[PDB]
RNA sequence: UAGCGGCGAGCGAACGGGGAGCAGCCCAGAGCCUGAAUCAGUGUGUGUGUUAGUGGAAGCGUCUGGAAAGGCGCGCGAUACAGGGUGACAGCCCCGUACACAAAAAUGCACAUGCUGUGAGCUCGAUGAGUAGGGCGGGACACGUGGUAUCCUGUCUGAAUAUGGGGGGACCAUCCUCCAAGGCUAAAUACUCCUGACUGACCGAUAGUGAACCAGUACCGUGAGGGAAAGGCGAAAAGAACCCCGGCGAGGGGAGUGAAAAAGAACCUGAAACCGUGUACGUACAAGCAGUGGGAGCACGCUUAGGCGUGUGACUGCGUACCUUUUGUAUAAUGGGUCAGCGACUUAUAUUCUGUAGCAAGGUUAACCGAAUAGGGGAGCCGAAGGGAAACCGAGUCUUAACU
């Protein structure tokens, strides 16, 4: 093992195209660009969604809906995340200390995803039905 | 994992996942390349046609004359023109993940064990800061091209090793994979082993 | 002399040419 | 880095200019003409490796037709005689015998006539 | 620099679970008394973007 | 992202979080104690720099060679094997380097202190009016007048004033928070005409500054302004005494120096185009992309004569250049006088896919700290749950009064 015995893995390094260096390279005079277009031009090309002058899809189609600011401050919690806190009690401040939901969060639900194997007191959070059954089966105590 | 010592002919218990790991060459090659790219300074530049000293005047008119069309004397097809894709000062440093860096060190330290390029002693001191004393000690150890890792800051050893190009002396924190490879033998103090094993889990 | 060549190029083209020499509009 | 390409382009031009020896004028002196002439020479050589096999067969046939008419039979009767006599001698060898050993060619003719009669 | 989202397409399309995009139908903004109720009823619900014109949306919406 | 926006092209935050750095004060005013904090200036003193500098280790023999620093032997130094020079590549030849020191004088920065000035603290007050706000017209805020808060103000106006007022994105009410219409203030931040040291997967004379050279010169232009080309004898000039032809020439032949003069100043190496001298072969009854396949003869070498090579090439079959653009070019379509040198899919940041590698329901850090490619740092980002415009529900959800 010296510096002149190392060699990388197979397929790691691929050579990369070099346009405009002869016939045999394949990428000859035009370099994958064809002939006499706008696309073959330097900097040429059309912008996103341009269909010719046809009305693009993002303007044929209507806008809909609005954006809820409250959704940004809500969060969903796995059952598998309940063990990552300490003390066996689950609050917002506990989850934020465990770096699960984030600081600006003011609302959280617990969702049947994953599974928990320990009694955990849930306090001040919404709980789904399957998470309520799984918590109460593992010994939990859902409160407010 | 047990490392026999050179001088007192004792053993030293280490982690086998650290000093008996199989050699992952592609990982080590990635890390050694990124180290040598991190050393790379990247200080160069050329001038574009924007940056060439000149004037933005057409050397001749567009038509009528028999010559080719031209718009600028700074053109990268002219003599003393610009460079077409003139370079800028760029940073060639690569990211290496932490677990990939430690996987590489655990690989090549395992390989130096399997190649018997690793020597472990209890202590490695030179009394006075003299290169004559250090060369005598390494001749008595039958060593010429060596890296010497010490778990302490020994100044007499640093000074006595500063003039010898075959010899380099590091702290256990300041070890690098390319130097663990570029040197023929590596001498580790047993304390430096304990620190390296602790850092590398 | 390529500086006397500067004259050469700079103004044996700035002589500007007179023009076509056939009164013909191919019209 | 600035790769300076004088050595490579010189040796690349001299590989062509060596192949263009004997050519008239700039075809042996000038890379632009010589390269254009070397390629055509490779084209002709590819072509005339095929045409060699035609032209010698044509020569052999004309010599057999002459020597057979010297022995009083045409080529088309003579090949048909040797096919019906199963003689699988190719017409290189028949032209060689027609030049150097006319007795054996006469014997081949009489074998072919006996194969036709 | 970062890519900028085409904000009209961001107001017109939403990414679903498997990566497809939902969108509102057209023809349901005015001129509605002459259209059959069956047509409108089949235009109220959101539809998925087809496979052909899904590439231009992804190009316009790189950030989902 | 939220938003703004012919809701187009595009513009694009903030709250909040992590960090670098952190410093607070004064007048709108009287007193009381009086010089009290601090700052400024000016002296002195001390320290630390700067502006000249000093010392600074250790090698000989032999071989080749013009010349040793090279080779082969045998030693020595090293807190100095950074670098450069020396007749070829020098740790020990020189200059230096590591390290150790050094300033009559001037000056910077710190402290300290003297002097000068400066006021400190306590009490009771006071609390910045053509101002805020408003109307009109504009501008700035990510916010294009929109439902548009807030800021500025050209114009017309115009408050209350601590029981008061401003803001919390039209607006009102409640609540919270702050006190405008007077000022000062270090740091972290930005840059480099210039100086010093060092560095480079930067260039090496058509490159790199326009400029390696008496270059912003020569030259051009009325002028502003534009703006070049051009490096190398040799280790050392030892740069050719003298002789000869020649015009008391140029230039050259000798001689001489030198390792070398096919290193002689038009000077390292000296390619190609281009132009010549010499030799071999062919060529003056013969028609065309000039070659190719065959092939006689001639000349020349080798050779066991064996016949191969090499050069030429009488004659002969076939055979209308290259590029580009084109339905399609020998095309009488474009382009190129030739050579040599340069000359065109890059770079940065985002994103997706593939491959590869690491960890794996987890993966990963950025800024920054750190002497430092380590380690720390998990702020955050992506992912493991979605549906719905949304509230919301949740392995389901939406639609719908409800779904077979
Ligand atoms: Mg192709
Ligand atoms: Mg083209
Ligand atoms: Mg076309
Ligand atoms: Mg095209
Ligand atoms: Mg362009
Ligand atoms: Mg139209
Ligand atoms: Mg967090
Ligand atoms: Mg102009
Ligand atoms: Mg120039
Ligand atoms: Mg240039
Ligand atoms: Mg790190
Ligand atoms: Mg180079
Ligand atoms: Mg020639
Ligand atoms: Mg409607
Ligand atoms: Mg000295
Ligand atoms: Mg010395
Ligand atoms: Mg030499
Ligand atoms: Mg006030
Ligand atoms: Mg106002
Ligand atoms: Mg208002
Ligand atoms: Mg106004
Ligand atoms: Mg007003
Ligand atoms: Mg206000
Ligand atoms: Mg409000
Ligand atoms: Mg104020
Ligand atoms: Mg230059
Ligand atoms: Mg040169
Ligand atoms: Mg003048
Ligand atoms: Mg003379
Ligand atoms: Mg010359
Ligand atoms: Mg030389
Ligand atoms: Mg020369
Ligand atoms: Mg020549
Ligand atoms: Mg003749
Ligand atoms: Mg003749
Ligand atoms: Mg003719
Ligand atoms: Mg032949
Ligand atoms: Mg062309
Ligand atoms: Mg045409
Ligand atoms: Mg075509
Ligand atoms: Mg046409
Ligand atoms: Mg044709
Ligand atoms: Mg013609
Ligand atoms: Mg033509
Ligand atoms: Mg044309
Ligand atoms: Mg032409
Ligand atoms: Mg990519
Ligand atoms: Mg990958
Ligand atoms: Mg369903």
């Amino acid at each position: 093992m010296r510096l002149n015995t190392l060699s990388p893995a197979e397929g790691s390094k691929k050579a990369g195209k070099r346009l405009g260096r002869g016939i045999g390279s394949g990428l000859g005079k035009t370099g994958g660009r064809g002939h006499k277009g706008q696309k073959s031009r330097s900097g040429g090309g059309v912008r996103r969604g341009f269909e010719g002058g046809q009305m693009p899809l993002y303007r044929r189609l209507p806008k809909f809906g609005f954006t809820s600011r409250k959704a940004a401050i809500t969060a969903e919690i796995r059952l598998s995340d309940l063990a990552k806190v300490e003390g066996g009690v689950v609050d917002l401040n506990t989850l934020k200390a465990a770096n699960i939901i984030g600081i600006q969060i003011e609302f959280a639900k617990v969702i049947l995803a994953g599974e928990v194997t320990t009694p955990v007191t849930v306090r001040g959070l919404r709980v789904t039905k399957g998470a309520r059954a799984a918590i109460e089966a593992a010994g939990g105590k859902i409160e407010e | 994992m047990e490392l026999v010592l050179k001088d007192a002919q004792s053993a030293l218990t280490v982690s086998e996942t650290t000093f008996g790991r199989d050699f992952n060459e592609a990982l080590v090659h990635q890390v050694v390349v990124a180290y040598a790219a991190g050393a790379r300074q990247g200080t160069r530049a050329q001038k574009t046609r924007a940056e060439v000293t000149g004037s933005g005047k057409k050397p001749w008119r567009q038509k009528g004359t028999g010559r080719a069309r031209s718009g600028s004397i700074k053109s990268p097809i002219w003599r003393s023109g610009g460079v077409t894709f003139a370079a800028r000062p760029q940073d060639h440093s690569q990211k290496v993940n932490k677990k990939m860096y430690r996987g590489a060190l655990k690989s090549i330290l395992s390989e130096l064990v399997r190649q018997d390029r690793l020597i472990v002693v209890e202590k490695f001191s030179v009394e006075a800061p003299k290169t004559k004393l250090l060369a005598q000690k390494l001749k008595d150890m039958a060593l010429e091209d060596v890296l010497i890792i010490t778990g302490e800051l020994d100044e007499n050893l640093f000074l006595a090793a500063r003039n010898l190009h075959k010899v380099d002396v590091r702290d256990a924190t300041g070890i690098d994979p390319v130097s663990l490879i570029a040197f023929d033998k590596v001498v580790m103090t047993a304390d430096a082993v304990k620190q390296v094993e602790e850092m590398l889990a | 002399m390529s500086g006397k060549m500067t004259g050469i190029v700079k103004w044996f083209n700035a002589d500007k040419g007179f023009g076509f020499i056939t009164p013909d509009d191919g019209s | 880095a600035r790769v300076k390409r004088g050595v490579i382009a010189r040796a690349r031009h001299k590989k062509i200019l060596k192949q263009a020896k004997g050519y008239y004028g700039a075809r042996s002196r000038v890379y632009r003409v010589a390269f254009q002439a070397v390629i055509k020479a490779g084209q002709y050589a590819y072509r005339d490796r095929r045409q060699r096999k035609r032209q010698f067969r044509q020569l052999w046939i004309a010599r057999i037709n002459a020597a057979a008419r010297q022995n009083g039979i045409s080529y088309s009767k003579f090949i048909n005689g040797l096919k019906k006599a199963s003689v699988e001698i190719d017409r290189k060898i028949l032209a060689d015998i027609a030049v150097f050993d006319k007795v054996a060619f006469t014997a081949l003719v009489e074998k072919a006539k006996a194969a036709l009669a | 620099p970062k890519i900028k989202t085409v904000r009209g397409a961001a107001k017109r399309f939403k990414k679903t679970g498997k990566g497809g995009f939902k969108h509102k139908h057209a023809n349901l903004r005015h001129i509605l008394t002459k259209k059959a109720t069956k047509r409108k009823r089949h235009l109220r619900p959101k539809a998925m973007v087809s496979k052909g014109d899904l590439g231009l949306v992804i190009a316009c919406l790189p950030y989902a």
